RNA sequence: GGUUGCGGCCAUAUCUACCAGAAAGCACCGUUUCCCGUCCGAUCAACUGUAGUUAAGCUGGUAAGAGCCUGACCGAGUAGUGUAGUGGGUGACCAUACGCGAAACUCAGGUGCUGCAAUCU
RNA sequence: GAGAACAGAAAUCUCCAGUAGAACAAAAGGGUAAAAGCCCCCUUGAUUUUGAUUUUCAGUGUGAAUACAAACCAUGAAAGU
RNA sequence: GCCCUGAAAAUGGAUGGCGCUCAAGCGUGUUACCUAUACUCUACCGUCAGGGUUGAUAUGAUGCCCUGACGAGUAGGCAGG
RNA sequence: AAAUAUGUAAGAAGUCCUUGUUACUUAAUUGAACGUGGACAUUUGAAUGAAGAGCUUUUAGUGGGCCAUUUUUGGUAAGCAGAACUGGCGAUGCGGGAUGAACCGAACGUAGAGUUAAGGUGCCGGAAUACACGCUCAUCAGACACCACAAAAGGUGUUAG
RNA sequence: GGAAUACUGCCAGCUGGGACUGAGGACUGCGACGUAAGUCAAGGAUGCUGGCAUAAUGGUUAUAUGCCGCCCGUCUUGAAA
RNA sequence: GAAAUUGUUGAAAGGGAAGGGCAUUUGAUCAGACA
């Protein structure tokens, strides 16, 4: 009882309804991944800066 | 049966160039990537670690982060019926930098000159780029130039 | 701005005919499509 | 026939009167969107939408996220309204005067605001007061903070929250929660 | 193809910087619109130069009239055609009182005698035979001959409606 | 302009055969006490710069040279190809319409450019 | 290729040419020349911690892999690896 | 090119049938003409959308009034009845 | 080394200036990242379109598919078997192809008037036994895509080369 | 030499014949014609005349005639089978 | 005291089924509006 294998038949008909729906993007994107030596960093950068600021506030 | 490996259909396209096997110049190596810079990406064959897979071979991505002796780029690949973020670990010596934006930054200063040049002048700025227009009258002369009559020609056989 | 504010025209089926027996050719081989050039005005006229 | 480009006659998916069957309810709809038709004021639109609410669109906003809001620079003397109840929240220990217009006040945070001497306010009460909204102080509460928001998008590396129903130890901890147990969400 | 009319065809490759004022050619197109005359002069270019459409401009397009369209005229024709295993050289001749009308003939008889539809010919040549005695074609000396006179016989007049209460008669 | 040290592009820098190279440099070149390496002080290590040389390296120039690089309506609008037709043909296949468009060929023209530092009739 | 007693088609010694025509466990394909091949020297990074990533994908698991972080080591004059 | 030979199967039979030969056949041209639930305009139904209108002293505010577009349907969903 | 397909980019989340923060990083207040302050508005940075755009939850049926043009594998081949892209049939009537799931035209609320498509107009049958130039006479002529087949090879039949 | 004509195109030039349609229901708009008063074909048909006033028109039904129309339900790629 | 199914009476149609769709003739039958 063979019956058919594969095909993608049809399948960009199905995609299309509802879209390829475009990558979305955004202003501040995730550091997810980045190197850890650098983040480490860049934290006490920040907490420095936004003191400063605060202190700007005085 | 059937084979998938990582590697599997890459026989042309990992290969080296024509004359142009062997050590990488050094030039490869003293560019420079910082985060937000538009790579191209393009797998070298003769160097088998931090290698992009197949399917990023021709693609263009964009840097978010930088390490020892790569930079990991983010590429949106798309699956069903939608993209999906991929972030990759690529060595030096399968990127470059994408001519892709030198267009459009040398678009920019320039328009930004050409505005002052403008502006501080009296206007008439119009640094909108247009489609190819068609072509405006013309007269074309004979001094020199009577047209010369052709025919087609019987067939033959040449052999 | 101003084309796109005219809603697209509904035009009837000509009226004379299509002058061809076949449409789905080029013009140039004696069908009706593509740019058929200043011949657009005798169409459209008779379908307008 | 037409290519299509669009799905056609589609409903614009927006309520349009509330769901609800209460005459006072559908008597504040009647005068605001009475408001909203003749006075181009931007909030008596907003408002006019906000009473079509369902329950869920409509989360209770607490009497200390409204103190919160008056702490607001240039703000306390505004009249916060709230197209929804208003509760009590024992943990504030100074609460502000001011004039709250809501559709429902529960008793202790009426007396709260009272005890202070505010006002509690209906909406049709701060029509009559205030026609174009003026002065007026808009505040939603927190929608995703249902217990049902917990348990949206469940997948593997997602971190959601099973629908689970006894809730302990070897409920739903062990192969697939853990290194040790097969592998990790 | 049509009726057809003849054109002159004017066109060149497009200027350039190094190259302003290029050459310019002719031809004469027999086609029944000037769409499909200037499309043909096109054809036939790519077949001759480097030239397409895209990089090359017509430069006029000029109907040309019969000079003496009330006298007769022995044409002779070349012509190119593609049969169904092959492709051709020929000559035939026609006897009309204009180049345009010995055309139309001329695709006519191609199509009735070899089955050449329009897409399958070259015209190569079509020129007057100013003194006959260098009319070649048989089927054509016949009509030059001195004095020249004949009947039409069995005349078939048509009837206008479809009863008769004669019964006709070929008299001519 | 020469040359050297470090280079970038990596044959217009390569290859084959000849000839020419001032001045400096580089080079070849002398030595075996010492560090150091060898079956062999050839390589590699050290010492001298003294005793010797343009012979080689190197640099350049010649050649209806080999290769390589560049150009061109040279070939060719050719091969191939996206789109069209109730187009032709028993078929195999093939014309036409609106577009895109090669490779070989052939001919001409070239034969390293250039960055940093020191040095030189 | 041309050379050397026994020594021959094939033993071991020398010189010239040599873009890889070899070799790199294994199928094949990529890759590699002061190396990724061949000889030698020193070694255990085939180690410790726990995350991210790529292929297969449901963007689950498994296999295999990549680039980091925090250790402890190896080798090298060193950059490094 | 057309035609002819090459050309053999089983109930009697199919250019759709009759029949057609300067065709009612083959190639090609030129006009006219016939007719789809398609196109243009109009009325009416319904669906979707955008406006307008609580002002009583009369009757539907889920109403009333203006306007524009659209309508195939198995499995299947929902809605008004 | 094509053609067709294919990645990214065409700005306010932009460009430029002045100079803070840190444990990262530099020989180095060097860099790197994140910033504070300042300068330039819609010809603000191609086209065309947009009965708007974004987002969330939950649930049905389905998980035998078949066909056409083109690409294409196995097989002598198949109304055979298996892939690629699109378009269809399945789920769909209506006009044409006599007939027919898939071809051609065209997609459906109830109707009037008009015009057409594909396909036709001797008669069946609405519509020229219309015009025009050739060709063909068959003692098994021929007659319209898909399509309901014919070949090598021959003819001093006839036509034009 | 100087005209005519064909062909293609234009006119907010004039004018005849024939078909379908007449939604809307005070007024309100944009205009046209006039010295003006007025008038009008300008945001959807009115005027004038006749016939019948009942099975006459219309509905229903039976039959006849033109064209059209296979047996539903099911499973199936596919059923009138 | 339904239907299948039957008898009689009346009316109608019928050249290898019947039944159905658009349309109109003919026969039978009937509502409404008019004043
Ligand atoms: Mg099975
Ligand atoms: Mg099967
Ligand atoms: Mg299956
Ligand atoms: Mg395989
Ligand atoms: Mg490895
Ligand atoms: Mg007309
Ligand atoms: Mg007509
Ligand atoms: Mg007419
Ligand atoms: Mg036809
Ligand atoms: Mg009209
Ligand atoms: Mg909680
Ligand atoms: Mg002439
Ligand atoms: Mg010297
Ligand atoms: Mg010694
Ligand atoms: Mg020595
Ligand atoms: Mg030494
Ligand atoms: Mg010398
Ligand atoms: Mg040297
Ligand atoms: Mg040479
Ligand atoms: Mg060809
Ligand atoms: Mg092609
Ligand atoms: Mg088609
Ligand atoms: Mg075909
Ligand atoms: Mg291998
Ligand atoms: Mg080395
Ligand atoms: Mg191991
Ligand atoms: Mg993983
Ligand atoms: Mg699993
Ligand atoms: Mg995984
Ligand atoms: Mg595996
Ligand atoms: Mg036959
Ligand atoms: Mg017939
Ligand atoms: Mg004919
Ligand atoms: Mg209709
Ligand atoms: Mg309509
Ligand atoms: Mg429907
Ligand atoms: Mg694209
Ligand atoms: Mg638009
Ligand atoms: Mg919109
Ligand atoms: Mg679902
Ligand atoms: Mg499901
Ligand atoms: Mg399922
Ligand atoms: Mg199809
Ligand atoms: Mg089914
Ligand atoms: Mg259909
Ligand atoms: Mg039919
Ligand atoms: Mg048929
Ligand atoms: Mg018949
Ligand atoms: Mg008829
Ligand atoms: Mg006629
Ligand atoms: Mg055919
Ligand atoms: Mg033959
Ligand atoms: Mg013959
Ligand atoms: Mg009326
Ligand atoms: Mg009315
Ligand atoms: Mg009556
Ligand atoms: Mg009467
Ligand atoms: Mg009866
Ligand atoms: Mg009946
Ligand atoms: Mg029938
Ligand atoms: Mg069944
Ligand atoms: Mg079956
Ligand atoms: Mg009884
Ligand atoms: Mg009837």
């Amino acid at each position: 009882a063979k019956s058919k294998n594969h095909t993608a038949h049809n399948q960009t008909r199905k995609a299309h309804r509802n879209g390829i729906k475009k990558p979305k993007t955004y202003k501040y994107p995730s550091l997810k991944g980045v190197d850890p030596k650098f983040r480490r960093n860049h934290k006490h950068a920040l907490h420095g800066t936004a003191k400063a600021l605060a202190a700007a506030k005085k | 049966g059937k084979s998938h490996g990582y590697r599997s259909r890459t026989r042309y396209m990992f290969q080296r160039d024509f004359r142009k096997h062997g050590a990488v110049h050094l030039s490869t190596y003293l560019k420079v990537y910082k985060v937000g810079d538009i790579v191209d990406i393009k797998a070298n064959g003769s160097i088998q670690k931090g290698m992009p897979h197949k399917f990023y071979q021709g693609k263009t991505g964009v840097v978010y982060n930088v390490t020892k002796s790569s930079v990991g780029v983010i590429i949106n690949k798309m699956v069903g019926n939608r993209y999906l973020e991929k972030r990759l670990n690529l060595r030096v010596e399968h990127i470059k930098h994408s001519k892709c934006r030198q267009e459009f930054l040398e678009r920019v200063k320039a328009n930004a000159a050409k505005r002052a040049e403008a502006k501080a002048q009296g206007v008439a700025v119009q640094l909108k780029r247009q489609p190819a227009q068609p072509r405006e009258s013309r007269i074309v002369s004979t001094e020199g130039n009577v047209p010369q009559t052709l025919a087609p020609v019987p067939y033959e056989t040449f052999i | 701005q101003a084309n796109n504010f005219l809603w697209p025209f509904k035009l009837s089926n000509p009226s004379g005919g299509w002058g061809v027996p076949r449409k789905f050719k080029h013009f140039i081989q004696g069908g009706s499509f593509g740019n058929r050039e200043e011949f657009i005005n005798k169409l459209v006229k008779s379908m307008n | 026939g037409i290519d299509h480009t669009s799905k056609q006659h589609k409903r614009s998916g927006h309520r349009t009167a509330p769901k609800s069957d209460n005459v006072y309810l559908k008597l504040l709809v009647k005068l605001y969107t009475f408001l909203a038709r003749r006075t181009d004021a931007p909030f008596n639109k907003v408002v006019l939408k906000a009473l079509f609410l369902s329950k869920i669109n409509r989360p209770p906003v607490s009497v200390s996220r409204i103190a919160r809001a008056l702490k607001q620079e240039g703000a306390a003397n505004k009249t916060v309204v709230v197209v929804g109840t208003v509760t009590d929240d024992a943990r504030i220990f100074e609460f502000p005067k001011t004039t709250v217009a809501a559709l429902r006040f529960t008793a202790g945070a009426r007396a709260k605001i009272v005890k202070a001497g505010g006002e509690c306010i209906t909406l049709d009460q701060l029509a009559v007061r205030a026609p174009k909204g003026q002065n007026t102080l808009i505040l939603r509460g927190p929608r995703n903070s249902r217990e049902a928001v917990r348990h949206f998008g469940m997948g593997p590396h997602k971190g959601k929250a099973p629908r689970i129903l006894s809730t302990g130890r070897k409920f739903e901890r062990a192969r697939g929660r853990r290194r040790s147990k097969g592998f990790k969400v | 193809m049509a009726h057809f009319k003849e054109y002159q065809v004017i066109g060149r490759r497009l200027p350039t910087e190094s190259v302003p004022e290029p050459k310019l050619f002719r031809m004469r197109i027999f086609a029944s619109n000037e769409v499909i005359a200037k499309s043909r002069y096109w054809y036939f270019l790519q077949k001759l130069h480097k030239v397409k459409k895209a990089s090359g401009e017509i430069v006029s397009i000029n109907q040309i009239n019969e000079a003496h369209p009330t006298k007769v005229k022995n044409f002779g024709v070349w012509v190119r055609y593609d049969s169904r295993s092959g492709t051709h050289n020929m000559y035939k001749e026609i006897r009309d009182v204009s180049r345009v009308a010995a055309v139309e003939t001329l695709y006519q008889d191609m199509a009735a005698r070899h089955r050449a539809r329009f897409r399958s010919i070259h015209i190569l040549k079509v020129a007057e035979i100013e003194k006959t005695a260098d009319v070649k074609r048989q089927y054509v000396k016949q009509f030059l001959t001195k004095d020249l006179k004949f009947p039409l016989p069995h005349r078939v007049q048509k009837s206008t409606k479809t009863f008769s209460y004669k019964r006709p008669s070929t008299f001519y």
